[PDB]
């Protein structure tokens, strides 16, 4: 186990903070909120999204061919 | 109360400490509060007055904390804030 006071060494940093009863819990919730989640979404679409559409494409084509394999089967049997 | 009486009387000992009390008090109280008056103010005080007066300023109030030095173990402001009230009371 590790306690405060024995964690690590810190040089010259000041930290100002404020009482919760003195500030808002939702500063600019929407004003600053939305823009940021856009920003984080943007920042990550390209690594998260691609594999999922790949699965998405393989899922719809996969069931497609499953029905068209049997149902479509006949087809032609002419004599 | 006795400590405070001792303090007061002891502090007002010699030309300088007195002179400073005069000048400063005139600035702050507008007048000079004669020892006797302080003695009367102190005498008035008893347990109830302490609890009532302490609660008025300390109870469930927001602190102003200042830290300097090896302060890694200085408790978080929330924690210090929570320490300004008792769940028993």
């Amino acid at each position: 186990g590790r306690q405060f006071g024995h964690l690590t060494r810190v040089r010259h940093v000041i930290t100002y903070s404020l009482s919760p009863f003195e500030q808002r819990a939702f500063p600019h919730y929407f004003s600053k909120g939305i823009p940021n989640v856009l920003r984080r979404t943007r920042a990550c679409i390209l690594r998260v999204a691609p594999p999922f559409v790949a699965f998405y494409l393989v899922y719809t084509w996969g069931t497609q061919e499953f029905e068209k394999s049997k149902r479509k089967n006949p087809a032609a049997y002419e004599n | 109360k006795n400590l405070l009486r001792n303090a007061l009387v002891s502090h007002l000992d010699g030309t300088t400490p007195v002179c400073e009390d005069i000048g400063r008090s005139l600035l702050t109280y507008g007048r000079r509060i004669p020892l006797a008056e302080w003695e009367s103010r102190i005498a008035e005080v008893d347990a109830r007055v302490v609890r009532e007066v302490c609660s008025k300023y300390f109870y469930d109030q927001c602190p102003a904390v200042a830290g300097f030095g090896p302060i890694e173990q200085l408790p978080d402001y929330n924690r210090i804030r929570s320490g300004m009230f008792w769940l028993r009371f």
